[PDB]
Order: C-alpha cells, then structure tokens, then sequence
C-alpha cells in the first residue's frame, strides 16, 4: 500500500523514510499541529517548519483488531493512538505486547517499520519489554 | 423564523432487504413517489430536493423519472450519516425563507449488494489506512476504549443498547430482525470484531430508499396526516473536527458536535430534555449512544450506562428510543429511517409506540459533523 | 425569515489566478478563505458557516480546522459544478436570514489547470454521450450552439463579439490571465476550430486558484469596513428534463428555461424589473450561451441577443456593462465564484472597470446545468 | 464500455442484436429517451420496448476538429437526431461530408461494429 500523499503531508513521510517522526510546527507563533495542515489555525501563518519528537509517549487509547482479516497484518492486531510528550497525539500500530497486557496510561517508544521497500512508518514498542 | 415553520407531512420507504435487485434509481424514485403520495401530494407540487453528497440518484434524474419537473431548490449536505437530519434542515430552511413550497428529502443505495485524488478527504486517510485502521468500526472502538477507562462503562453497558434495539426491532414488521430478539448474553458470545466492540455492537448493511415529504406548517394542515413539525433542526462541528476520527482534541469521551447540535434543537424548540418523550439515537454502532444521551442532556456525564440499565430506554421508561428497532436493528438507511420513526412516533403511528409523544429528538451520524431534529405535534391551542 | 435584503456580502478573498499555484487545494481555499475573513473586518473564530460545491475537495472540517474557524453550525454543498456558484451564496444568505448562522463563507478551490486528471444514474448518463465521442464541455455546448445559430440566424462572429468584449474589458484587469492581451473580431474568426462552431477563442481556460465571500446579516454588514453587496435575489433553477450539460430532448433547447426560472425568482424577490439591472456576470466558460441568457433574464427579445450585443450594450458605458472584470474567459475559471466577487466590487464602487455608479447587479452561475443567480445591490438604507 | 447499468443495458444489449429501440411506459405507452425506471407521466415502473422505424432527422449536430479523440478520425461529427417517433438521440453521422450537413435533413439508421464487443447505431443521409 502507498499512503495518500499531497503536498501538505508529503513532509511527514519524508521524515519516515530518513527515520525521523516529526511534527509540524507554526513557524510564527511556534504551535504545534497534527494532523499537518498549510495554515496555522491560531495565527494565521502559513510559515512552517517541523520538531523531531522525542520518540516517548503513552497509550492513550487503543484498538484490538480481530475480525475480518487484514491481508497485511496478522491477527488480531493492534492500532494505538499514541499521546507524545510534546502533547500531541499520532495513531499508530502498537507492537510487542499481547493485546490482554496493553494498559492505557502505559509508556511506549517508537521504533521503525519497513512496510515495504518503499515505505518506512513510525510504530510503537512498550517501553518495558515483554517477554 | 424558522423553528415550527416548516413540518414532515409525507414519508416514504422501500422494503429494506439484503438484495433489493434493482438500481438505486429505482429505490431512489419509489421512496419518493410513496413519501409524496403519503403526503396527499402529486409530483409537480415538489419543487426542492434535498440528498447527500454521496447520493448518486441526483436530483435531475429523480425529477425527471419521478414528474417532478422543474426545481427552485437543490442541496446536498456531506458526511455520510451526519447529514440525515442536516437534509430535513435544508428543506425546513428553504420553506420558512419562501424559496420552495414542496422539499423532498431522500437516500436510496445498495449498500449490500453492491459491489483517491490530490486533495485533503483523501490525504486524511494517510493518518489511517498504513497503520490499519481501516473501518468504521475501529474508528469507532479508539472513542469506546477511553470511555471505557474514563467512566469505568464495560461491553455488557454497549450491549444493552443491542438489546433495546433488538427489543424493539423484533415487533417491527418492517425491520431485517423482525421477531428475533437478543439477549444480553447472545451480545456477550457474539465475536470481537474490534476490541471492545462485538459482532452484535455493529450493524449491517442495507439495501433500500427512504424519503420525507417537507412542507410549510400551515399547508400540512391540510394534508393527510397529522404535521410532524420541525422546532428544531441543526447541524453541528466541533472544534479539531475530523472523519470518524477527532482524536486530537483535549477530550474524546464526549461527541461535543453533538452537543452543540443538542444546545441549538433546545434552544430553538424552547424546550427542555424534560420536554422530550423519546429519541431516535443514531446507532450503527452501540457505544455511541452512551455520550449522546449526555451530550443532549439526558443524564450527566459518564453516567449514561447507569441510565441504560435503569430501564430509561424502554418503551414503558422515561425516555423511549429507537422504537423501530434503530440502524441496529431495523436497517441501515444511514439514519433516515429514524427520522421516518419519529415522525410515526408524532402521529401516534409506531409499531411500539410509548402512548402519547409531543416531542421527539432524533440524531444523525455520530463520529462525523452530524445534525439533529426535534420533531413535535402541531402547537395549535395558540 | 425574510430572505430579500436580509443578508449581504461583506468580504472577498482570493488567491492569485494562475496556471500552475505549485501549491494545495486546501491551501488555495484557505488563503482565499481567510483572505476574505480579513476583507469583512472579522476574525475566523467569528465563522459558524461554509459553503462549497460538492466537488471541492477542501472539505468543510478541513478548511475549519486549518483556519481556526473552530466549530460550525452550518454546512452544505450544492452540485452541478459551476451551476453552483450563486447557490453557495443563496444558501448562505437561506442560513442567515433564519438564523442558523451568523457569518458564512462560501469558497470554491482547484487547481484544474495543472492538477492531474459507478452504477448509479450520473455515471450511467456518459452511456448517451462517450461512446459516440461527445466527450467535453465545449462538445456538449457546441450542440446547443448550433441549433440557437439555426433558429435565429446568429452567426460565429455573433459569438465572438462576446469574447471579444471580455478580452476588452480583462485588458485593464491586472488580476486577469489576459491583462494587457486584448483581441479583435478577427482574431476570433481566425482562432482554430475546436468543435464547430465553436473557435478557440470561444472556450475559457482552465485555472488555479481559490476564491471566497464571506455572508452575513445586512444589519453586521453595515459595521464592517466595506459598503455592503445586499443579497436582494438569490436563487437555483432546474427545468423540465433536466441533464447535465445536455439537455437535448426538450421541444426547444436553443433557451436555458432553467435560467429562466433564476431570473423569474430574481426580480421576484427583489422587486425589480431587468430595467433596473445596473449591471451583468453571465457566465461565460463558452461565449454561446451568454446570448440566450440575455433573452432568458428579459434584457432582449428571444433571438435578438445578436443584435443587443451588436449595439454596444454590453460595453462598460453600455446600458448592460458586463463581465467587467473579463469573465471566466478573460479573467479565470474558478466557476462563477470569481464573478460573484467582481459583481460585489461593483456594488461597492471597486471594479478595475467600474462603469460609474452601479445600484444592482445580476450575477449568473454555470450555463447547460441546475444553475443559479444573484442579484447584489447597494443598502436600500438604515 | 459504455457506462452501463441495470437502467440502461436493455438498450445495448438490443443495439447489439441491431435492433434500436425507444422505452416506453407500460401502462399509459408514453416513450422516453434518454431511459429510466420511472414513468414520469403516470408513476408506473413497468416498461418494455418498441423498436424504431429506422429513420429521422438532423436537429442539431457538432463537428469536432480539435484535441484529438483516439477512437475517431478528425474532423468526425456527432448528431442529435429527431426520430419519427418523437423521441432524440446523440449518434454519430457519416456518410456525409461535415460541410454538407443541413439541419433536419433526412437520415437513416446503419450499424457500427467499434470493437467486437460493442456494437452501436449510427445515421447516414436517408440518401
Ligand atoms: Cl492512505
Ligand atoms: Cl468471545
Ligand atoms: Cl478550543
Ligand atoms: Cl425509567
Ligand atoms: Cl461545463
Ligand atoms: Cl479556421
Ligand atoms: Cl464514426
Ligand atoms: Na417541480
Ligand atoms: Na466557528
Ligand atoms: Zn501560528
Ligand atoms: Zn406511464
């Protein structure tokens, strides 16, 4: 699969590839915001430029796929969305934990997804190991 | 002015089945000459049409096929289900302006049986489909999971709302699960689809039409039936509004589009929720209705499972719902046959319907800018 | 929710026109979108409502959440591409005059120009026309073109007068394509056939860009910076037998009755009569069909468009100055929208080819389709 | 492949046996083109055929020159078609020089194989 790119979130997929999750940031008033968008919705300023995340964050919510079947994922499968340190939050895939031990509140950092040759994604890994 | 100008006089539908075997056209155009015979109304009296945007019988070749000739009036609202309520707001609009005498408002698919650009609806999905998160009903589950863990409400709490609907859709001629009925248990065996929703939190689809017949109060007097008058009808979007997935916002228990829908029906309608005597809830999907009924005032905030299990949304309790069976239970017309619903409810013409009701609140597609009514008997005695 | 006079346009915003914007649609809409908030003196936070066509692809809640517009109560789409672009207005104007709104913006952005190019009834419609090769815009207007040269005797130069007063009045427009670039008659006659008997020089260009109008009550407008464009007309049109762009099966398809039933709703609402009409946008993406507007809005008799045009009546010191920013030929094609803004700038005095003091302007949207009108004119007073 | 659905095939199927008909109302038999479900005139949804006599006139046609369309030769020409029955129809018109065309010139139906799966009715001068 290709993601559906335009120019206005051509940036973040960039980013991917060089292993980078970032998120974009007025460049006038310095406010952050994701989903990415042209325009800041606070200022007005269509200036902007992006902030390397720290790669940490938590659980704020998940999802446990188990029916239908999903021809790229074994299942069942897990899509967390994630709230960074910085305070936004980003959907992503949650893996290395067993659906039943997944807490919301829980710490997790982000680790590197080659979904194929041609895309690279951020997910996430419980920041404690499970073994 | 706007609020009780305007009423529903007419509705129409298909038979809602599984395979309707014929074009969506058809089922467009047979809603719709039916809502309008309903209405005791022919054709070259309609003058508006009112659909959505992904609507593909438009409204020339329904006015075309159907006599309806010429138009003074054409609108689409967006957003899937958010816009079934949306669409009788258009046409009460157009009414109480003088722009049209006659709205039709009208759905019609095959949704069972029937088998991305450059700009931003597209781009929106790059947030979701590489990770998976690909359905309704996950979009859905990310809501259900914090409010879960904010409010401590558990899977038995979503499927009671299954039951209700199940409840009512078993004495419904007219809906796919017409004299059967589920348990509570039968909800808690049926398989995860998406954590923490089951196959039975999720409804399925449809084929069929649905239309609604729009007149000015004083010209449904003379019709038919009873007026259903429209005191209430809005739209709303909140703030970070996305598709199915506004899950950036400081809060996502809630559905504030919602409850600004909810503050725009009571204020325009000069009632209360105490005012309400049953609602038509949108529930393709069952935990949505749990911050609904809080948006709208109905109970206080994460407190809707302990209204459910107190029997509120029985036909005997305070605040009857989904009579018809819902989305859940009698089809999933993307929430215009609930509008249908309550306006049977206002004629006194339910298949269960609670004794009297004056006032009832129907909402449309939730997880999306959505849209509500409220919908009352004819306020003559003044 | 009287609806004459009881709105106005207070703010235009666009982007540049252009052939490549190397930019988003999304970007387009809201730099024009916020552009226009600026010119009405307000603040985005101040917006509750957006209008669009349903194909622009900057849906409502993304245009929302990029501006700061924050949460709506009102939002709608209206079809038939270009046909929409006075129906955004109309609806707007609907919105506010009953109260749903207060501020609304109605944008339109594409980039058509450089940007890359089912089983329901508007897909199954092309089965008439792609097999015989009747495949665009200019085909299905061309049809009609001929049979109008038919029955009236108007020729190509007939045509080309038309073009040629657009390119006159985009000349001394610095935002038009074609400032600086005027032609001549027989340019026009020397222009390569596209489909006859339509020229080059007959069929606007495509283009990039946005453009938006901010709506709200007369009353707010009267406190905003600029002199308020009274929505005093407002209306669609969709005809007996309506197709989209071709509507061939009708006794006579040399008029556009569907305009027709616009102009009778115009003058209607706004008490006038075509006498008073300072001013005229017809839409003009192909120069035939502004003759039979002419006829259809009571300026001439049927047939004689040729012959009010030959006069000299459409020049800016004529009795009907029109398209005096150059049209959707001269100056861009963003639909109509852009027409509606030069409409309000000659209401407020602003064009680049003002003709002197313009009291009321009608405004048409796109030919061949469900379309609609305007008519904008100055405060009838406080 | 033209855009085909359930409302509209029982005219390609019957173009591709040569046959060229015109729906029409079962219950009140009042024709309509282009094709639909609904009778606008009585509300019925029952409808069958009749076919067409074969001949008509010109009532409006075009000439394309230019961009070209691969499927066609340039300059070809597109007609709109009174038949004798009432009812129009878009087709293309050969056999005539595009210069020589006149409004409401009799014509007569021919048949166009365009690929071996699509077989589409055509006009030509009545002579
Ligand atoms: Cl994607
Ligand atoms: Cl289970
Ligand atoms: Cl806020
Ligand atoms: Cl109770
Ligand atoms: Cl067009
Ligand atoms: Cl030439
Ligand atoms: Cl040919
Ligand atoms: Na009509
Ligand atoms: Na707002
Ligand atoms: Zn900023
Ligand atoms: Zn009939």
């Amino acid at each position: 699969m290709r993601p559906a790119i335009n120019r206005d979130n051509a940036f973040w997929f960039e980013a991917a590839k060089q292993r980078r999750l970032v998120i974009q940031r007025c460049a006038a008033c310095k406010t952050l915001r994701h989903p990415p968008g042209p325009c800041c919705p606070h200022c007005g300023s269509f200036d902007w430029d992006t902030v390397e995340a720290a790669g940490t964050g938590q659980v704020y919510s998940y999802i446990v796929a188990h029916h239908p079947p999903h021809p790229a994922f074994e299942m069942p499968y897990v899509v967390a969305l994630v709230e960074l340190t910085e305070g936004t939050r980003l959907v992503t895939n949650l893996v290395g934990i067993a659906p039943d031990k997944i807490e919301i509140g829980m710490p997790v950092v982000l680790d590197w997804l080659e979904a194929d040759p041609e895309l690279t994604l951020p997910v996430f890994r419980p920041a404690v190991p499970q073994e | 002015v706007l609020p009780g100008a305007a009423a529903i006089a007419g509705i129409g539908a298909t038979e809602f089945s599984k395979n309707s075997g014929r074009s969506e056209l058809q089922l467009a155009c047979e809603a719709v000459l039916a809502a309008i015979a309903d209405a005791g109304l022919e054709p070259s009296d309609v003058d508006g049409l009112v659909t959505f945007t992904a609507d593909t019988s438009s409204e020339i070749h329904v006015a075309r096929n159907t006599g309806i000739g010429e138009l003074k009036f054409f609108s689409r609202v967006g957003y899937g289900g958010g816009a079934a309520c949306g669409t009788v707001q258009q046409a009460a609009m157009a009414v109480a302006t003088g722009i049209a005498e006659v709205v039709v408002c009208y759905r019609a698919f095959n949704e069972r049986s029937g088998v991305m650009d450059q700009g931003a609806d597209s781009a929106a999905y790059a947030w979701l489909l590489p990770f998976g998160l690909n359905t309704p009903a996950q979009w859905v589950a990310m809501f259900a999971r914090r409010y879960m863990h904010e409010y401590g409400a558990t899977s038995e709490d979503f499927g009671r709302v299954a039951v209700v609907d199940r409840k009512h859709a078993a004495t419904n001629p007219k809906a796919w699960f017409y004299q059967r009925p589920i348990t509570l248990e039968d909800h808690q065996n049926s398989r995860w689809i998406v954590e923490p929703l089951h196959l039975l939190d999720c409804c399925q689809e449809s084929d069929g039409g649905q239309a609604l017949v729009v007149v000015s109060t004083e010209r449904a007097r003379d019709l038919p039936h009873p007026p259903a008058l429209i005191w209430g009808a809005a739209q709303g979007s909140g703030y970070d509004q996305h598709m199915m997935t506004s899950y950036y916002r400081s809060e996502i228990t809630g559905i504030p589009e919602m409850g600004l829908v909810g503050q725009q029906l009571y204020a325009q309608s000069g009632l209360n929720p105490s005012d309400i005597g049953a609602a038509i809830l949108y529930d393709h999907f069952t935990p949505l209705v749990l911050p609904q009924l809080e948006e709208l005032g109905f109970c206080a905030r994460g407190e809707a499972k302990d209204f459910i299990a107190d029997g509120n949304l029985e036909i005997g309790g305070r605040l009857p719902c989904n009579t018809h069976g819902g989305q859940l239970g009698e089809a999933y017309i993307h929430g215009m046959n609930g509008i249908a619903e309550a306006v049977r409810l206002v004629r006194g013409t339910s298949v269960n319907q609670p004794g009297d009701v004056t006032n009832v609140l129907v909402t449309a597609g939730t997880g999306v800018p959505t849209s509500g009514l409220i919908l009352g008997a004819d306020r003559k005695l003044r």
